[PDB]
RNA sequence: CUGGGGAUAACAGAGUCGUCUCGGGCGAGAGCCCAUAUCGACCCCGAGGCUUGCUACCUCGCUGUCGGCUCUUCCCAUCCUG
RNA sequence: CGGAGUAGGGGGGCGGUGUAAGCCGUCACCCGAGAGGGGAACAACCCAGACCGGGGUUAAGGCCCCAAAGUGCCGGCUAAGUGUUACUCCAAAGGGUGUCCCUGGCCUUAGACAGCGGCCCGUCGAGGUCAGGGGCCCCGAAAAUGGACGGGGCUUAAGCCGGCCGCCGAGACCCCGGCGCACGGACCGAUUGGUCC
RNA sequence: GCCCGAAAGGGUUGACCCUCCCCGAAGGAAACACGGGCGACCGUGGAGUACGAGGGGAGGUGACCGGGGUUGCACCGUCCGU
């Protein structure tokens, strides 16, 4: 499996990039989640999120959006927004993913990867917010 | 071997025209046309058959009074 | 594009010395350090001749905003560990006459308008309070730590029910680092 | 009444001929012209429209007195002239209901039809005044359907606007 | 390192991807005059600072400048191009 | 009574918004004097679809209904409570 | 000379009436009576008119992932997730030292703020000040089950302006083979014809 | 992918697959060498080459092929009459 250090980098450039890489039939894992970025302002994203964690099923919520509120979690579904999920290659290509918040003993002393593409240094602006940060406004566990 | 160029011309908006008048620094006048034009129809949303260059001179690094170029020029 | 390169320089004195480290000023003087942290894309910090330079090479208005900004709070810091800063306050009271107290890190203020709960207004680390008589002075070292103490301290004593032009009583600013206040 | 969004267009034919419109309302507004009408002022200040509309002589007569007491009370009378250059003819119909069963309107009321860069009104001034000529006109302005502009024309009707707005 | 008159860059993009210049002149915020004085193929021409990578290594000329002297102040500054 | 009709009404839906509810611009004038504490004319510009109308796109044997009782949920243009 | 069917039309453009939705006509391009490729899906909006088997180049439009092909090139703008809407399905009058630009007057080696004092000297000595016009954004701007740029998401863009360079993509167009049809001809038939060109 | 497969269909006078050559429609590269453009890229040569639906031929291997039943994957697809 590719390992990749999510620190510095764009959420969705991350994401399309693994996508592709899963389809194509890799192993990937990242690590150090909690440390990507999410460009725009604090408001607006932080407005967006809770609107999503507060949509449920007025029926039954044991059905229901289940939008999350820790930092892995959303990395893995914007990852899963990016794939076709109602189908069996996409199931398989999701299953093949795992992600991870710090590095693991079990991963670490080893060498990681970064993609070039996505990279806080591309950017012009000062504006940008962690995922750490929307977790924690969000009450999820690290 | 930088010159610098002086443009005179006029622009064309919602029926009404403008003159306007800019200069430049370059070696050729062909960057300065692709450059006048790029400009002004970002800034007012002018097409390039509503602009019309009437001059384009060559001056000395004295008559020219725009900040950016003076202070490149010196 | 107001310019082409616009660099700011700021005289260093005597027996002050700045020091630029990852984009975090520090400067030591005759009494105490002050550390910072100025960052933008596009503007730099360093030392050339016994100066301090900041520099931006095709500012927009908001650029130059920015850098005359930081200029000032160095101004600020080197005037504040060369001669330090002070501010004074000033108490009024028609009737119920109340004690002001310093302890630790707060100051308490009670018997204002006969009120059986006393007030606490919160001090910052670096900065002294003192009371004399119906005045008082907080001195210190960082403007923003001086300034934000006389304001808690002010802000304690606050009335929102009841009209202000017969209610007067509470602790004001009168003197913001030696420039006075008029109306 | 009922709103002016209802009459504002123009994409209608026209309909002025009493000899033929059995009956057709009769105007509200009767003066046109005010202040010193022999004369010989020095700058000219008109509106004119920046697109077609179409003016009731309710919103006229509006006009009329807001302007011509504030300039009564600021100026004086020797010293401005002021004209309404356009009558109502166009007459407007209203439809009487039986729902849309022989629908034909009634007539209600009167309007005026302009034209693009046409002018509506006029106050001949000294220029000693302008600053309130200009006013007069901002509150004009505000009583349109439509948006209006201004220009200042000197005697050999000429545009003077920018030269004179430039130093006052 | 930071774009200036006589400093010393390589080009990667083009033609001559890959190649070192000296630059001449500056023409503007996103353009400089580039050439290698006969010590390589390159010929004088403009260049957008974007398809250029600066280095430590730097001669000292004057603004406006010819390849003979270019050449010159290169061999007298020790620097391959 | 028969034969038929949504080629055609009453009823809820869709469309529209003159009317309706909720608002705005400008500043005449009133407020001891003071255009804006409060009120804001005459004229001009709008939102919503909770009134009523207009039209006739769906339904003529699906069900044709008003109020009340029971039970759950939502909007804010906030009556109290912060 | 013989045999019919049709006497409820509709989208779109133009005209009369109407607060508008709609009503009445007209035009003869489309649906009806029309597949296929795109617009998220869509009777009539764009490309385009279809025997059968195969090969290749294009149109409409698209090229970060979903999803075939560009994380494409140059210049400039937006900080509001504005926007990411050809049309189908999308808010104004009135306002803004928000920012980027054009134009024209008045000032200037002492100007426009400050400070020290009675229109002024010096003082820190370099660009100011007034109006008018444009581009993008902001305020104006409030709904009912749980949410819709098609979605994820995107901020020197994966957005907007002005231009450019290469690829992907139909049953369209080119080519190869096969079937039928209409027209004409020859030969050949115990009758409505058959074999071939 | 699993299962049936005698005859009526082909086949030891040789099935499936394999490699070799010749002709070859419409179409049609790349590396690489010289130069033009800030640049994405283009021009000349390489080159109408390598290839290309199909039409012919020469050989090796030695038993299945076509067909049928069910089912997995990817794409496409809102029944019938009125």
């Amino acid at each position: 499996m590719r390992i990749i250090n999510a620190e510095g980098l764009i959420l969705g450039r991350l994401a399309s990039k693994v996508a592709k890489m899963l389809l194509e039939g890799e192993e990937v894992v990242i690590v150090n989640a909690e440390k990507a970025i999410i460009t725009g302002n604090r408001e607006d994203i932080f407005a967006k999120y809770k609107q999503r964690t507060e949509l449920r099923t007025r029926t039954n919520p044991r059905r229901g959006p289940f939008y999350p509120k820790r930092s892995d979690e959303i990395v893995r579904r914007t990852v899963r927004g990016m794939l076709p999920w109602k189908t069996d290659r996409g199931r398989k290509a999701f299953k093949r993913l795992k992600v991870y918040v710090g590095v693991p003993k079990e991963f670490e002393g080893k060498e990681f990867e970064t993609i070039s593409e996505a990279h806080m240094s591309r950017l012009a602006t000062p504006k940008y917010v962690t995922v750490g940060e929307v977790a924690k406004f969000l009450g999820g566990k690290f | 071997e930088v010159k610098v160029f002086r443009v005179k011309g006029t622009f064309e908006r919602l029926g009404k025209k403008q003159p306007f008048t800019k200069e430049y620094r370059a070696l050729k006048e062909e960057h300065v046309r692709e450059l006048v034009y790029s400009d002004i129809g970002s800034k007012h949303r002018v097409p390039r058959t509503k602009i019309w260059i009437e001059s384009i001179e060559e001056i000395k690094p004295e008559e020219a009074e725009d900040p950016v170029v003076r202070r490149l020029s010196l | 594009p107001v310019d082409a390169w616009i660099r700011e320089e700021i005289e260093i004195p005597e027996g002050v010395e700045v020091t630029v480290e990852g984009n975090t000023v520090k400067v030591k003087g005759p009494k105490g350090e002050l550390q910072r942290e100025l960052k933008y894309p596009g503007v730099q910090i360093f030392t050339e001749d016994g100066k301090v330079v900041i520099y931006k090479e095709f500012p927009r208005k908001k650029d130059v905003a920015i850098v005359r900004t930081f200029k000032a709070h160095i101004n600020n810091m080197i005037k504040g560990v060369t001669e330090g800063f002070k501010y004074r306050l000033k108490v009024v009271y028609s009737h119920f006459p109340m004690t002001v107290k310093v302890q630790g890190d707060e100051v308490v203020i009670e018997n204002f308008l006969g009120e059986k709960n006393p007030r606490r207004a919160k001090i910052l680390p670096g900065v002294t309070v003192k009371v004399k008589g119906s005045e008082i002075e907080v001195e210190g070292i960082d403007k923003e730590a001086v300034g934000q103490t006389a304001a808690n301290i002010e802000q304690a004593t606050r009335i929102t029910k009841w009209d202000r032009r017969v209610f007067q009583d509470g602790i004001y600013i009168v003197e913001k680092a030696g420039k006075p206040i008029k109306f | 009444l009922r709103p002016a969004k209802i009459d504002r267009d123009v994409d209608k034919p026209a309909y002025t001929r009493r000899e033929y419109i059995r009956g057709a309302p009769g105007p509200k507004i009767t003066i046109f012209d005010m202040g010193n009408l022999s004369a010989e002022f020095e700058y000219e200040v008109s509106l004119h429209a920046e697109q077609a509309m179409q003016i009731r002589q309710n919103a006229l007569e509006a006009i009329r007195i807001q302007v011509n007491r504030y300039l009564q009370k600021n100026v004086g009378r020797s010293n401005y002239h002021f004209k309404i250059r356009v009558y109502p003819f166009q007459v407007l119909r209203e439809n009487p209901m039986n729902g849309m069963r022989r629908p034909f309107g009634k007539p209600i009321g009167l309007a005026a039809r302009v034209r693009k860069d046409q002018k509506i009104l006029t106050v001949w001034v000294n220029g000693q005044h302008l600053k309130f000529a200009l006013g007069a006109m901002h509150r004009a302005k505000m009583k349109l359907p439509y948006s209006a502009y201004y220009r200042i024309y000197d005697k050999e009707g000429n545009d003077v606007t920018t030269k004179v707005l430039s130093t006052m | 390192p930071a774009i200036e008159v006589g400093r010393i860059a390589v080009v990667i993009a083009g033609r001559r991807a890959g190649q070192k210049v000296v630059v001449a002149d500056i023409i503007d915020k996103n353009f400089v005059l580039v050439t290698g004085a006969g010590l390589n193929k390159v010929k004088r021409r403009r260049m957008n600072v974007k398809h250029l990578e600066p280095l430590p290594e730097r001669v000292n000329i004057q603004r406006g400048a010819s390849d003979e002297e270019i050449k010159a102040a290169l061999e007298g500054a020790g620097i391959s191009l």
